[PDB]
RNA sequence: GUAGAGCACUGAUAGGGCUAGGGGGCCCACCAGCCUACCAAACCCUGUCAAACUCCGAAGGGUCCCAGGUGGAGCCUGGGAGUGAGGGCGCGAGCGAUAACGUCCGCGUCCGAGCGCGGGAACAACCGAGACCGCCAGCUAAGGCCCCCAAGUCUGGGCUAAGUGGUAAAGGAUGUGGCGCCGCGAAGACAGCCAGGAGGUUGGCUUAGAAGCAGCCAUCCUUUAAAGAGUGCGUAAUAGCUCACUGGUCGAGUGGCGCCGCGCCGAAAAUGAUGCGGGGCUUAAGCCCAGCGCCGAAGCUGCGGGUCUGGGGGAUGACCC
RNA sequence: CGCCUCCUAAAAGGUAACGGAGGCGCCCAAAGGUCCCCUCAGGCGGGACGGAAAUCCGCCGGAGAGCGCAAGGGUAGAAGG
RNA sequence: UCGAUCAACGGAUAAAAGUUACCCCGGGGAUAACAGGCUGAUCUCCCCCGAGCGUCCACAGCGGCGGGGAGGUUUGGCACCUCGAUGUCGGCUCGUCGCAUCCUGGGGCUGAAGAAGGUCCCAAGGGUUGGGCUGUUCGCCCAUUAAAGCGGCACGCGAG
RNA sequence: AAUCCCCCGUGCCCAUAGCGGCGUGGAACCACCCGUUCCCAUUCCGAACACGGAAGUGAAACGCGCCAGCGCCGAUGGUACUGGGCGGGCGACCGCCUGGGAGAGUAGGUCGGUGCGGGGGAU
């Protein structure tokens, strides 16, 4: 109970105290996957990642970068001009690691 | 048999002034819909009294509607004995809380016996039984010394039945008087 | 007495009003104007009843040795550490229910009382089951 | 977060149901049996406690802003300082023996340091009350009014009668009076009365005797005054006795346990005696509830004056509010 | 006869007592940083060298095991592994 | 940035123990010792209950266990009178009150025949010896005696 | 575009968002699922974490709805307490006036209500 639900929780809470205003909610697994924008708990969520408009259900973690850096342009002007961070369900080397650079070109706009 | 005189006014200064005359205060309750009645204590115990009423239920007198009730609460008095507030439940028909008085006859086994006397600690049941509990449920056995016991699980349930009770646990033991 | 395998030395000095009433056997000695009371006195009511009823069926209990009541010195002059263990006993204070049975059937058991308490230390009274009790 | 409170946190602990640990031992090599004899982690139920346990939780106290908010304090700067040990009373914890006109701390008042008046006999701190100075003025506190001494030996309704008033507990009692209650078969009551106190009532042991009136229990029947499995004076059983019954006698109310308020026993002293004293017990008393009334403080009002302080007209005064 | 902790301070805070209790006058070179992971004792049921109690499997659990050191606070949404 | 139980920890110095019946100067009953005071520890006396002894009989004689007061003695608690002053013991001499009265009597009770004891309530009236040893009052011992009490008053007495 | 509805996330409310009992869905969710060279990973195993994808299934995690047995919530009354003023008692202590007035103790109460992004569910 406790348990796993913690490892949840944990990444939780740690993540919320962080506050350097945004997050990004990404979310691993194949179709699962999606990343949705929030902030303070003000109420309100920026904007939504990918609706399933697959591209490549293949050996890519690249469906993925994909998907990201979409996203990452998505809110890029979605909102405006702002800067944060996000969640993840794990370390940035696959899926995860995915959505950031996605994220990060996000960003990086070039 | 029961009824009463009720109370306008209520909690504090009130029940107290009843205590003064010789009345104690009266809480009227039936299933969420609640009044403060108040209770002439002399006769109010006689019947109280009665015990067989406490255990089964009466009908009682109010302004002129005949309802029928029991005690679920009480305030007996601190400093000494009577009450401090008197508590019944009119009902409906699905009476579950039930502490029916209960009798069991541990014909001789017992004192005749080794010395060992029987200790009764149920007694009573607190079981089920929607307006149809008797003013005497009851049970029997023949032993009462060795280092013997009986409770709920032996019980043995008449008509109305329903254990809200639990797997036995102490109707009776046998105990000595100076062993056996 | 028995206030055994303690936890502490001492306690302190008040009194009341507490929480005895109920009945346990219908055999019934209450306390009503006291205080703390020697667990040796009581073993006296013990005793007292004990050997009345025609010395065996058992009786029950009450209160316990509870505290432990020091005079400390012996006699000296004081200023000790107030240290000192010395009488063990009740706190029993606004006429107690104190459960006493054996099988007497009747002022016999009375009487047991009687001596028991009328002894033992202050105003007190008696009696049996008067108005039940209904728990969860 | 103490009082309370509750028990699930921990620790107690009392009667209980289930349970193992020793079990007492040895079949004492495969060594497995009853017992429950077992200590019960326990067990739930029945049970009550804890300042240094608590799942609940106040009674107030704490404090921020808005508002009351002038007495008169409230603030900051400043020179002249005294105590640096004190006690008493009430409540709350220590302690001490839950002793001391003890000592520890705290909330309050206190008393000194004003606490000088009343006062309770007289008594630094217990209820009343703040004295700037007058009055051969009147209203009042507390607490008082037969007298000693101001003030009704008021009225009204009770309850004690011991002198309680005029110190005391444990506890004892057909005290006194009061309940809120029990016996009334005028099928005329209880103590007083009359007579019978009935035949199987005749061992059961012991019968030396039970053949109720010698010890180990008997708990039946007939039978009428209604019936003593005989409550009692007793020896050798036995024999005789009062009603426990009328039965008749009487009849018309009787013997009670709980809860009450007012007294007595218990409670023996040292120069001599004592509610202050005289005194007083159906106003004179005293306890309880009722209502009226007058007394009595430097306390409060009315003739006036002194005095300082804010302000008021400041002419020097001054006067007045 | 210096300091920390708990009671009594009586609920703000805060106070004696020859009042109750009980610890410290070390260190930890890495219990000092941060990143990534993990997550108790104990109850039960099943098991090699066991064999009240290791080690492993299988469930159960306001977290009462835990945090050099005493208490108390905290606290595994870990300060804990 | 180092030396430091200065650990009686705010720490005078670096560097310190005693003893005075041989003693001496300052103030306080803001601290003892005498006694007094209040408390009563208490001890003494009394009062409840009865397990229970008294062959039989609870209580004639007795009380387990536990309990409840009186009094101011004994061993103590406190600090205000007292330290500009209160002489503490033992004894003497003259004693004065007190009763839980020892001898006295009046008594009910007996396990009282008589006699004699012993068991309580009433009542201080007078009375309530000599020596021994011990500074000891207490005490133990000799001889009687109706009897040869307990104790209040700084344990009366130094202005005797 | 901007209606409620199915939801996948992801937010305030601390146990009526709990345990557990019966059911029930994958079409689309989403989970387990397939396998592992490649990211990257287990002091053992890709168990987890992870990479690598058709499938098979919906057992398992899983979302609503019915079920209150345990648990959680836990009023009306009612007493204790007591803030303050006065009495009654030598007494430990009792009682009277005026506001506040938990606990436990039958009620009866619940098997969450909702913040926002959104695949989208109903021209």
């Amino acid at each position: 109970r406790l348990t796993a639900y913690e490892r949840r929780k944990f990444r939780v809470r740690n993540r919320i105290k962080r506050t350097g205003r945004l997050r990004l909610s990404v979310f691993r697994s194949l179709k699962h996957i999606y990343a949705q924008i929030i902030d303070d708990e003000k109420g309100v969520t920026l904007v939504s990642a990918s609706s399933l408009a697959l591209k490549l259900k293949g050996n890519k973690t690249e469906v993925a970068r994909q998907v990201g850096r979409a996203l990452a342009e998505k809110a890029l002007a979605l909102g405006i001009k702002q800067v944060a961070f996000d969640r993840g369900p794990y370390k940035y080397h696959g899926r995860v690691k995915a959505l950031a650079e996605g994220a990060r070109e996000g960003g990086l706009e070039f | 048999m029961e009824y009463r005189l009720k109370a306008y006014y209520r909690e504090g200064e009130k029940p107290s002034a009843l205590r003064r005359a010789g009345k104690l205060p009266g809480v009227m309750y039936n299933r969420h819909l609640n009044r403060k009645v108040y209770v002439d204590l002399v006769e109010f115990d006689k019947v109280f009294r009665q015990a067989s009423i406490h255990h089964v239920i009466v009908l009682e007198l109010p302004d002129g509607q005949s309802l029928p009730t029991l005690v679920r609460q009480v305030n007996l008095d601190k400093r000494r004995r009577r009450p401090e507030h008197v508590d019944f439940f009119v009902l409906s028909d699905e009476p579950v809380e039930m502490y029916v008085p209960l009798r069991f006859v541990g014909t001789p086994a017992g004192v005749r016996a080794g010395g060992v006397l029987q200790e009764i600690h149920r007694d009573i049941l607190v079981k089920v039984s929607p307006r149809n509990i008797p003013e005497f449920i009851e049970v029997d056995v023949s032993g009462l010394e060795i280092g013997d016991s009986l409770h709920a699980s032996d019980l043995k349930l008449p008509p109305g039945v329903e254990l809200a009770v639990s797997p036995e646990e102490t109707i009776a033991a046998v105990v000595p008087p100076e062993d056996v | 007495r028995m206030k055994y395998r303690k936890q502490q030395r001492g306690r302190l000095k008040g009194a009341t009003k507490g929480g005895d009433y109920v009945a346990f056997g219908d055999y019934g000695l209450v306390a009503l104007e006291p205080a703390w009371i020697t667990a040796q006195q009581i073993e006296a009511a013990r005793v007292a009843m004990v050997r009345h009823f025609r010395r065996g069926g058992k009786i029950f209990i009450r209160i316990f040795p509870d505290k432990p009541y020091t005079k400390k010195p012996l006699e000296v002059r004081m200023g000790k550490g107030k240290g000192n263990v010395e009488g063990y006993v009740a706190v029993v204070k606004p006429g107690r229910v104190m459960f006493e049975v054996a099988g007497v059937t009747e002022e016999q058991a009375m009487e047991a009382l009687r001596i028991a308490g009328h002894k033992l230390p202050i105003k007190t009274k008696i009696v049996r089951r008067d108005a039940y009790d209904e728990a969860q």
